[PDB]
């Protein structure tokens, strides 16, 4: 940061908050303004001001080098609000909310407090937003400039889905123009350390470091960072949505924002109220996920999404801070901790999930077959001796179909689906879908065996991904061709394929079948 | 090089084990240890800990021992830095309090060399990028719920279920598979506890007087004042990480009790003046266990690996001192006192317990695959144990017989004779590795060992030892039914 002039010396330290005298003059520092403290000569330690009081002192937050922070230490003021390091170049790196890059082993600055856009500045969300999830994207479809919120308890998939979303968009990135290209910003909120490492090794490997920059603000350093790190995250995505390109911003997680946030009021004798969070947690919050906006065709038409995490503690949606976000976000994915015991992975509950602008969301194909899931579904659970209906039976199937471990393409999704829609799985069994789904979509049994000629639509062929999102499935060029390609992979899938589970019925053979569907959950 | 080394200080003020101090030439920096130099009527010293600054020549601080017969204006002199704690090979076999002072009565320690208790956590670049296993060598453990490198581990269960017995296990298994050594962190204990630990470890030769010891003991028990046992976890912590960073190691760290920390500092937040969050805790709460437990980790250059007991208040698991704990453990091991009755020891419930490296990732496909199956056969083993008490053990089909006398064989085998229980058990122990649990336990599930009994794989180690007491079994049943073949 740029020192101006000696404002004052240090007083009092209580661990991450100070008061300042001022110096001989009285020069007085501006409001919410950055400073610098002299911790040794050649060292700095920068805190930001907020309490200016008539004596003349001066409350400041401590964020850096908060152990050497002595009584009587030199203090220089920038007479700035915090601007932080944004644009492309910060991309692929781990970065502070103060803008001070992290190592990790082996660009002009926009402002972090800044108003979000107005009502003429803002327009409806028409552009899709693919998490990768069969689950997701068809019942709680997300916007671009859509606030979608990730709600459910301790390890349940909150992460895992927000960073799988991050990686889903590499695919689309890569073949795209760069103009439509989701740039995501993880930011990373009172987190452990090794997780960070972990996201950024599983981010690096799928080549999403060179579309995502994250935040971080971990469990070691202190509550002045953790507060602030999901204001630094929307700036950088600003600089996106603002120069007219679209972005993507998940908070992991706001839970650990409030509890910093809240012992900065306590410390600071702030009156507390609803579980000792202090008056304005609720408007900590909302500011911060207004500035994720879909904006209008005047200002560009960029976007920043937000996908906020909040723990719930034993499936509590009373919480006060749980409370708060589902009142600001545009819904939520709520993830069930018996869901994710029971099997089911990832773990969403679809009753108690939603998306407010879910509809106009959605791409034209994906609106044609999720429409008719949502009555399947319905029915399905209802209806849940045995007696199967043809709902009972297709239903049960999509239940199999949605799990799955890293993110689905949107054209190996969509095809899966259509085929459990129009009743391609119903003679298969339930636990032989994912084998039936592998075989799909890396392999093909009508080029295999013999009975194929198809003029163009294959599963192999994933250029016909951007065709489907045109015309749809249920279209004159395409319809007559893809019920071929599923005729064909069915009526092998059974004869071939599935004639060995009447066989097989012995030691070495159950086993080689298990591990071989055991491995298909991961792999959609 | 060391500034404000011996710079003199008076006793502003005394309210009870919070204490100012007036420094003439400024206040030293925080968390910095200050030696209390007057007087000679006190049976024990007084060093007290800077936490706050009140202004340039006054600073507030807590106090390790007791603040008996302090009087106002009082000479004190700063140490250099921080709390000091001895480290290295010279610790082991000795006991330790807080500040590294030796409460065994056995000469003064080795100490080539003394860091800081208040260590920064390491950074991102320091992280390993290979989430690795940690072999306890036991088979409920390493199968269902392996313990990882760099792992916080939580040890669930109430007053004598197995828990002193499965830490000693520990300190035995780490020096015989990796080689490393242990700490205990004492938090919050009872002091007469502590002896029989000390006790039954030299019993046991983890500590030896005479010869090689593997076993470092940093006691703050629940005699000492707030501020001792806040400050004891991390005392301990320090000793594991030379053994992490210096030299090199897989190291084990035991903190009986975790939320005794949490309480320890929720006392001294009181009489610091601040204003208590959710539940009448500290504001820090989040903040006090972020810093202490990221320093747990595996570095690129050893790897610390904690096992903790979590004390759920009026079993309220919606607390904040376990429900913020819970976020920074890896591996949840539960024992239930109605497996340790049945005969069933270590007492482990698997159903209850998980681990986040069980995982086709970071383990290999092959102990997933396995260790899946046991979990499965063991729920549908409780679903059949209903059914067989309502209507019988001949009501049910042909193939879930056979699941029975498998699932019964799983719970059997589940079971270990523990090397350090030599004297419990009356049998030698059984490191169990982690190539002979996988196959073993596959096997069992193939239906390769269903002609074997099953009383032969209660308390063993391996397929070997299966095997050898099942051929001891079949001569000892062949002599017996000889007998009454005749009389
Ligand atoms: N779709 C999925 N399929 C299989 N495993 C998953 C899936 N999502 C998450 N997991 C696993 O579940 C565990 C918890 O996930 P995580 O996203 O960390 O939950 P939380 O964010 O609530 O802690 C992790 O070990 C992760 O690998
Ligand atoms: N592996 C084992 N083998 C045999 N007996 C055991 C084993 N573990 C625990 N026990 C028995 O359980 C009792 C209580 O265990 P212990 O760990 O001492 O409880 P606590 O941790 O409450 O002190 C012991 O007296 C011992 O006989
Ligand atoms: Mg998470």
């Amino acid at each position: 940061f740029k020192t101006t002039e000696m404002i004052g010396y240090v007083h009092s330290i209580d661990g991450t908050i100070a008061t300042l005298i001022p110096a001989p003059g009285n020069p007085g520092v501006a409001y919410n303004t950055i400073i610098q403290i002299q911790v040794s000569p050649t060292t700095f330690a920068a805190g930001l001001v907020f309490n200016l009081e008539k004596d003349g002192r001066i409350g400041i937050i401590l964020m850096d080098n908060i152990t050497e922070v002595q009584s009587g230490q030199k203090v220089m003021a920038t007479g700035q609000l915090l601007h932080i390091p944004v644009g492309a170049g910060v991309l692929g790196k781990v970065v502070n909310p103060l803008g001070h890059e992290v190592p990790v082993g082996l660009s002009t600055l926009g402002k972090v407090d800044t108003g979000a856009p107005n009502i003429v500045s803002r327009s409806p969300v028409n552009y899709n937003l693919l998490t990768g999830f069969k689950a997701v994207d068809t019942m709680i479809p997300i916007g671009r400039g859509q606030r979608e919120l990730i709600v459910g308890d301790r390890q349940t998939g909150k992460t895992s889905i927000a960073v799988s979303t991050i990686i889903n968009q590499v695919r689309i990135n890569q073949q795209i123009l760069s103009k439509n290209a989701v740039i995501s910003i993880y930011v990373s909120i009172g987190q452990r350390c090794s997780n960070v490492a972990r996201i950024h090794r599983l981010l690096q490997s799928y080549g999403a470091l060179r579309y995502t920059t994250v935040m971080a603000a971990t469990a070691a350093e202190p509550a002045g960072l953790q507060y602030l790190a999901p204001y630094a995250g929307v700036t950088m995505g600003e600089y996106f949505m603002n120069r007219g390109r679209h972005c993507l911003c998940v908070y992991d997680d706001l839970s650990k924002q409030a509890v910093a946030y809240r012992q900065i009021s306590l410390l600071l004798r702030r009156p507390p109220g609803r579980e000792a969070y202090p008056g304005d947690v609720f408007y900590l919050h909302s500011r911060l996920l207004e500035r994720a906006a879909m904006l209008s065709p005047g200002k560009g038409g960029g976007s920043v999404t937000a996908l906020p995490i909040v723990e719930t503690l034993s499936n509590d949606v009373t919480a006060y801070i749980v409370t708060n976000v589902i009142s600001i976000t545009d819904g939520q994915i709520y993830l069930d901790t018996k869901l994710f015991t029971g099997g089911q992975r990832p773990a969403v509950n679809i009753g108690l999930s939603v998306s407010r602008v879910g509809s106009s969301a959605q791409n034209a194909a994906m609106k044609g077959v999720a429409g008719k899931l949502k009555g399947i579904l319905a029915e399905y659970r209802k209806l849940a001796q045995q007696v199967q209906t043809i709902p009972m039976i297709r239903g049960a199937r999509f239940v199999a179909l949605f799990n799955q471990k890293q993110p689905s393409y949107f054209m190996n999704a969509i095809v899966s689906l259509y085929a459990c829609l129009n009743g391609y799985l119903d003679d298969v069994k339930v636990q032989y879908v994912k084998f039936y789904e592998y075989l799909l979509v890396h392999r093909d049994l009508g080029i295999m065996y013999g009975t194929a000629k198809n003029k163009f639509f294959y599963m192999y062929v994933q250029e016909l991904n951007y065709l489907i999102r045109f015309f749809t499935l249920n279209s004159p060029i395409l319809h007559g061709e893809l019920e071929e390609m599923l005729k064909q992979h069915t009526h092998l899938f059974l004869q071939h394929y599935q004639s060995k589970m009447n066989a097989i019925k012995s030691e070495k053979d159950v086993k080689a079948l298990k591990n071989l569907l055991y491995s298909c959950k991961r792999a959609v | 090089v060391a500034d404000h080394k011996g710079r003199v200080g008076h006793v502003s003020q005394v309210i009870g084990a919070v204490v100012d101090v007036h420094f003439a030439d400024g206040v030293p920096p925080v968390l910095t240890a200050l030696d209390v130099v007057d007087k000679l009527g006190r049976d024990e010293p007084l060093t007290l800990e800077i936490v706050q600054h009140l202004d340039a020549h006054t600073g507030r601080c807590i106090a390790m021992q007791t603040t008996d017969l302090l009087k106002l204006k009082a000479k004190v002199v700063s140490t250099g830095g921080n709390i000091s704690v001895p480290v290295g090979r010279e610790t082991l076999g000795r006991i330790f309090n807080v500040l590294g002072d030796a409460i065994d009565q056995r000469g003064p320690v080795g100490e080539k060399l003394r860091m800081p208790i208040h260590a920064v956590a390491p950074k991102l670049a320091d992280q390993a990028a290979e989430d690795a296993v940690l072999t306890t060598g036991i088979k409920v453990i390493d199968l269902i719920l392996p313990y990882c490198k760099g792992g916080k581990i939580g040890l669930f269960g109430g007053a004598g279920v197995g828990k002193t017995v499965i830490i000693m296990e520990l300190i035995n298994n780490v020096a015989k598979g990796h080689g490393g050594f242990s700490v205990f962190a004492g938090v919050g204990e009872r002091t007469r506890e502590g002896t029989d630990l000390y006790l039954e470890m030299m019993q046991s030769k983890v500590i030896d007087l005479k010869g090689e010891s593997k076993c470092v003991l940093v006691y703050g028990q629940m005699n000492e004042p707030p501020g001792a046992r806040a400050r004891v976890a991390q005392s301990a912590l320090t000793m594991a990480e030379y053994f992490r960073d210096v030299e090199g190691q897989d190291v084990l760290l035991f903190i009986d009790n975790i939320f005794r920390f949490t309480q320890a500092n929720s006392e001294v937040s009181a009489l610091l003046g601040r204003i208590p969050a959710a539940v009448g805790y500290q504001p820090t709460l989040a903040e006090d266990l972020g810093q202490l437990q990221e320093r747990i980790t595996s570095t690129t250059k050893g790897s610390i690996t904690s096992v903790q007991a979590v004390y759920v208040p009026a079993d309220d698991i919606t607390d904040p001192a376990p429900a913020t704990t819970f976020s920074h453990l890896d591996a949840t091991t539960v024992l239930d006192r109605a497996v340790a009755e049945s005969g069933i020891y270590p007492a482990v419930n698997p159903l209850e317990c998980a681990s986040r490296i069980m995982d086709p990732d970071v383990i290999s496909v092959d102990h997933y695959n396995v260790a899946q199956d046991v979990v499965q056969m063991l729920t549908k083993y409780r679903e059949l144990q209903d059914i067989i008490a309502v209507l019988g053990i001949d009501e049910l089909s042909e193939e879930d017989k056979l699941i029975v006398d498998r699932a019964r064989k799983l719970v059997k085998f589940l079971s270990q004779p523990f090397q350090v229980a030599e004297v419990f058990t009356g049998m030698t122990g059984h490191y169990v590795q982690l190539d002979d649990t996988i196959d073993s336990f596959s096997g069992l599930l193939m239906g390769t060992y269903d002609q074997v009994p099953e009383m032969a794989f209660y308390m063993v180690g391996g397929i070997n030892s299966v095997l050898e007491k099942a051929k001891k079994m079949a001569e000892e049943a062949a002599e017996l039914e000889k007998m009454r073949r005749a009389r």
